[PDB]
């Protein structure tokens, strides 16, 4: 199937932020990205089945 | 510079013809010191090519 609004959420809180963030190398102490912003950035910016 | 080795990426550019876009590569190759080339694949059907 695509992916559910909010199941995206859980997504990239786990699957999506930590790849990205070893793909540059960061770590939250330099980088962090709480859900709150990430729900934000769904909300506004990619309502897409893809991710 | 910051995450060690060298990675690839792609890119893409877009406006009229003749805006200056195929020099701002060469530009770039000046600034990376990677080797530069380019070839057209305008109009291409054939697959053997790529
Ligand atoms: N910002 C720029 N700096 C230098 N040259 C420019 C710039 N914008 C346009 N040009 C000029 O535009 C012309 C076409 O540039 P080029 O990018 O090589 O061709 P195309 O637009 O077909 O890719 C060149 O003669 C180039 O000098």
């Amino acid at each position: 199937s695509g992916y559910v609004a909010q199941e995206k959420l859980a997504i990239a809180e786990r699957y999506l932020v930590p790849q990205a963030r070893a793909l540059c190398g960061l770590d939250e102490s330099k980088a962090k990205l709480s859900s709150d912003v990430l729900t934000l950035l769904i909300k506004q910016y990619c309502r897409e089945s893809g991710v | 510079q910051l995450r060690g080795s060298t990675q690839g990426k792609i890119l893409c550019f877009y406006g009229p013809p003749g805006v200056g876009k195929t020099s701002i590569a060469r530009s770039i190759a000046r600034a990376l010191n990677r080797e530069y080339f380019r070839f057209s694949v305008g109009g291409m059907t054939d697959v053997a090519e790529i």
